RNA sequence: UACUUAAAAUUUAAGGAGAGGGUAUCAAGCACAUUAAAAUAGCUUAAGACACCUUGCCUAGCCACACCCCCACGGGACUCAGCAGUG
């Protein structure tokens, strides 16, 4: 070969188009902005979804209420009108630390970490909170902090095992005769290793994609 | 002590150029058939290989070994061993030293020299 | 009149019937023979007769061949392991040096119809697709199934066309 | 209690291998396919005998009897009965474990049926879907029209009845109604009409006398053997008849009177022969032949 | 074309003529076009019923359980088949679609039920 | 009233299904294991050295 | 998709047993080598280098292209080589 000639304008610009999106990084302040007449992103441009406009104008976002607080509520427990809603036992973030956004006029946007409490169980470590530019935080007083987080565990009443599907009960059952196996045991699936979480389980926002700086 | 990767992980082939320090120009040659004829010929190949005392010369049959990591943009073998050197043959039935189809000390003798 | 002495060297089927096929250790087989001589002429026929079938059946083996560089003919190969077999053919018919060298660095029988088999493991007669991979191209070729509407027109109710009139209609 | 014989049996083969006989000329009569220019080889006596010697190993396994089975039980199997389903459907759906490397008499091939069942593949069900699948040179996925009774009769006119069971054997399975009913027909038309011959030098024979032997109508074989000089042949049937029924009279008189060769025949004939008349006329011109001449 | 993301996925590639479908059951890269490259195919579909009635389904199931232990994907049409074949559980719309035409059959009944009455009625008045 | 029964039947079935892929992934590991360390590998590896 | 550690699908980078269009009135290319005290003067080529011309190929499909400037920071003559349609 050896006529493949080099691509330099190529190269410069892959590297000239990253340096400018580091130095133009936008803010939480102005990719969560929004304009509550419309509903709509000024960034974007993108409407909010139909089933999201109640709460957008009737509840608030978490760094609302944590601006509010001393040392941004740090100790605190946050609930979000969503699980109250849908789930009967207590569900909240214990607050450890949180970053406001400071170029915001009110601090009103930025990150939090926390302890998770979901449905009454505790997770171990502390890790990032999603979802704080939703508006569906509710702080827990303080006063109500035992009544709120007073949970008592049922006995799980979830099936652990179950049988297998029709056709291969008989394929399991077929190839104990061939080996030899004698027995009439059922064959029976296990449900313990692979128990799934609720759809609206908090998931990890540190490997959650954020949007781009670009606007329409 | 993962080996190469090139396909010629042991290649056999005379020493046809030895100008550059501790490299030895070794042509080797495969059979290869013609897909008309069906009938084989000679491909040859170059393959630059290291030889670390300049114990190569011209013309002597050689064994090289596949580099692990290739030393440079061609050198990718090292010189294995001397299968036959120019002149100079030993030959691997008897032990003898030959001068082509010939005995330069009989088989029968035993100078143990 | 095909050229070349004994044309029958230049056959797939000569080429085909070879037998000895290394094993994957074999790396390089150097042939040293002598064009003149007596105890030298089974080495000469193998190289004339035999090296092409070897060579066919192993392709990725290096066979070079050096003349009149001993007093003897022999044959040397280079294993993988850096192990050398000599094989000393004088005096031996080239019928004979295969046979040889085929017990001592020749698969068996038994490996090579194993290996033959689970080169076809993929292959399914149910499968369906181009001929140059299946039987069938499609399931209208199977008798009993619905045939090809190009071949044989569909009735009219399991028409597009006429479903649409009805909903149409209706 | 003791073991029935079966058709495998080392001794009922050896047995049935020996009255089916052969003829090299019969075994690899020229078959009517596209040819090739025939070849042509120099040979001794010595190597012309080798030859001949390979060409009778072959005829051994040319003729390799197929095997004679009892009739498949039908299979009546549910596996699950999904009543949510019923009235979704309007169609049967059948489906095929496609695994190459199971037996086809292993694979599990079911079908859910437009009620909600899911059930097992019928017998009919199970050779179908396998010739769609694992097509198998020589059957086809829906049974020919040949072995209908009229066509069939139709073969048995023009003396093909090794066709008949040859087509019955690529076509059906061993131990169907279908193979046993083409093959039980094949077997009964031969008999009416004594055109034992046909099968001789050919694999089906011994399914054919084994079929005799066990409905006791051996008469008309033993006949056409002894008129045919092959008596050494209806020797060896009346021993296969005296081991298949060994209580039977002819057995038992076989045993008080220690008979051996042409005896047991004569046995044959007074005790348990349907046309016993006629064997011993036919024994006794046999007889007469073979001393007058020689 | 050579893909950047995506997962292997069990789907059903439609062949045939026009109204005369035709799948072949594959296990394919999510990103490749439906009846293009595949990575195995793993059965067939016909659809239409044949002499006997039968939809003939034709399903490798050693070399599915493969694939799905590989992280295979099921595309929806397929999960529907293997449910009625028995190899997996009845999928949850299979269920509720049949709930939804026993509801649907049951108002068709009874409004023929109450049309038969006002005829009756029809009936009375002569 | 349908939209809870359906919610129900995607948890139970998802679960079960979930468990199924697992006994099918582990079926593909043991397969493998075998082939690349198994009795009979061994003893042709070392059969091919004597 | 699994585990706190492994099975796949799909790619990328460096390579090479062998194979791979035309013109030799394209016969020389001109740094195209090795060593690793920094010296040696080498490397490719009539077994076809180099130069030029033509062409999608490997066909369950693959490769390249996406208004133009091979690229696309930039600049420019500023977009249907998506479906239908027009000059
Ligand atoms: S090719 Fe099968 S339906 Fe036309
Ligand atoms: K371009
Ligand atoms: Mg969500
Ligand atoms: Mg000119
Ligand atoms: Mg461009
Ligand atoms: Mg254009
Ligand atoms: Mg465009
Ligand atoms: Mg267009």
């Amino acid at each position: 070969r050896k006529k493949v000639r080099p691509r330099l304008i190529a190269e410069l610009a892959r590297r000239v188009r990253a340096l400018r999106e580091q130095r133009n990084q936008p803010r939480d302040s102005q990719l969560y902005a929004l304009d509550y007449e419309t509903l709509t992103r000024p960034h974007s441009g993108r409407r909010l979804p139909v089933r999201a406009w109640a709460d957008v104008r009737r509840e608030s976002r978490l760094l609302q209420l944590l601006a509010r607080l001393p040392l941004f509520g740090l100790g605190r427990l946050v609930t979000r009108k969503s699980w109250l809603w849908q789930h009967d036992e207590p569900c909240y973030w214990r607050l450890t630390r949180v970053r406001p956004d400071y170029t915001a006029q009110n601090l009103d946007h930025g990150r939090a970490w926390g302890i998770l409490t979901f449905k009454g169980k505790s997770e171990d470590t502390a890790r990032e909170i999603e979802q704080v530019m939703y508006h569906d935080w509710r702080l827990v007083p303080k006063h109500e902090e035992e009544a709120f987080t007073a949970f008592t565990a049922k006995p799980e009443d979830r099936l652990n095992s179950v049988p297998y599907p029709p056709l291969l009960r008989a394929m399991i059952l077929a190839e104990r005769q061939k080996n030899g196996d004698t027995s009439v045991q059922e064959p029976l699936l296990n449900l313990e290793r692979t128990r799934m979480r609720p759809w609206d389980y908090p998931a990890k926002q540190e490997t959650k994609g954020r949007a781009k700086g670009t606007p329409v | 002590i993962v080996r190469s990767s090139v396909h010629a992980k042991w290649v056999v082939g005379k020493v046809i150029g030895t100008a550059m320090i501790k490299t030895a120009k070794v042509r080797a040659t495969r059979l290869v058939l013609d897909p008309y004829l069906l009938k084989y010929f000679n491909k040859r190949k170059t393959y630059f290989a290291h030889d670390a005392l300049q114990q190569c010369s011209v013309g002597d049959i050689v064994l090289l070994r596949a580099l692990p990591v290739p030393r440079s943009k061609h050198v990718k073998h090292e010189l294995a061993e001397i299968i036959f050197k120019v002149g100079r043959v030993i030959d691997p039935v008897t032990g003898k030293p030959c001068a082509g189809t010939a005995y330069l000390e009989s088989p029968l003798s035993e100078p143990r020299e | 009149p095909m050229k070349g002495r004994f044309p029958i060297r230049r056959t797939l089927q000569y080429l085909g019937r070879g037998d000895v096929v290394f094993k994957e250790s074999v790396k390089i087989m150097t042939v040293n023979y002598n064009t003149y001589g007596e105890l030298g002429e089974g080495a000469r026929k193998f190289v004339f007769f035999n090296i092409p079938q070897i060579q066919y059946k192993n392709p990725w083996v290096q066979i070079m061949m050096f003349k009149n560089m001993t007093p003897s003919p022999f044959l040397r190969f280079y294993l993988d392991s850096g192990e050398q077999v000599l094989v000393d053919v004088e005096t031996k018919s080239n019928k004979e040096i295969m046979e040889h060298i085929k017990k001592i660095l020749g698969k068996k029988e038994e490996t090579l119809r194993e290996e033959e088999l689970e080169k076809q493991q993929r292959f399914h007669p149910g499968n369906f697709g181009p001929r140059k991979y299946c039987l069938r191209e499609c399931m209208c070729e199977v008798e009993g199934q619905v045939p090809c509407p190009g071949l044989v027109p569909l009735p009219k109710e399991m028409t597009g066309k006429y479903k649409a009139a009805l909903k149409a209609s209706t | 209690e003791v073991k029935k014989p079966a058709f495998m049996d080392e001794e009922v083969q050896r047995i049935l291998t020996k009255i089916t006989g052969l003829d090299l000329q019969k075994t690899f009569r020229p078959a009517i396919q596209p040819l090739k220019p025939p070849t042509y080889k120099l040979m001794t006596q010595a190597q012309l005998e080798e030859a001949t010697r390979l060409a009778v190993e072959a005829a051994k396994v040319r003729l390799k009897m197929p095997p004679v089975l009892e009739e498949r039980k039908p299979i009546n199997d549910v596996l699950a009965e999904d009543k949510i389903l019923e009235g979704t459907e309007t169609n049967k759906y059948v489906f095929t474990d496609i695994s190459y490397n199971i037996p086809h008499r292993e694979r599990f091939i079911v079908v859910r049926e437009p009620s909600g069942t899911l059930r097992k593949a019928s017998w009919e069900e199970r050779d179908r879907v396998i010739q769609i699948y694992f097509p198998k040179e020589g059957r086809r996925v829906l049974p020919p029209v040949i072995f209908k009774d009229e066509n069939l009769k139709t073969m048995y006119s023009q003396d093909r009845h090794a066709d008949v069971l040859n087509l019955c054997v690529a076509q059906f399975e061993p131990d169907s109604a279908e193979y046993i009913k083409v093959h039980h027909q094949t077997y009964e038309d031969i008999d009416r009409h004594g055109k034992y011959e046909l099968l001789r030098s050919t694999r089906h024979f011994g399914g054919m006398a084994w079929y005799f032997v066990n409905k006791k109508k051996i008469d008309g074989l033993l006949i056409d053997q002894i008129q045919r000089d092959l008596v050494d042949d209806a020797t060896s049937l009346v021993q296969l008849y005296h081991m298949l029924h060994p209580d039977g009279q002819s057995a038992q008189e076989a045993k008080e009177q220690a008979a051996e060769g042409v005896d047991l025949i004569k046995v044959f004939a007074k005790t348990e022969a349907q046309r016993g008349a006629y064997i011993e006329l036919a024994l006794q011109t046999y007889q007469e032949i073979v001393t007058s001449h020689s | 074309k050579a893909y950047h993301g995506g997962h292997l996925t069990i789907r059903l590639a439609l062949g045939g003529c026009t109204n005369r479908p035709f799948y072949r059951i594959v296990a394919a890269h999510n990103k490749c076009p439906r009846d293009g490259r595949f990575v195995e195919q793993l059965g067939s579909y016909d659809p239409l019923p044949n002499s006997h009635g039968e939809k003939l389904v034709a399903l490798n199931l050693d070399r599915i359980r493969h694939w799905i232990g590989c992280g295979a994907h099921l595309s929806k049409p397929m999960e529907k088949l293997l449910g009625l074949s028995g190899f997996f559980p009845l999928h949850p719309m299979m269920i509720t679609n049949a709930e939804r035409l026993r509801r649907r059959r049951a108002r068709e009944v009874l409004l023929a039920s109450q049309k038969a009455e006002s005829e009756a009625k029809e009936t009375e008045a002569s | 009233a349908e939209f809870f029964v359906l919610t129900e039947r995607y948890r139970q079935y998802r679960e079960t299904v979930r468990a199924l892929r697992l006994e099918f992934t582990l079926e593909v590991r043991r397969k493998l294991h075998e082939a690349r360390a198994g009795v009979l590998a061994e003893r042709k590896a070392q059969q091919a050295i004597t």
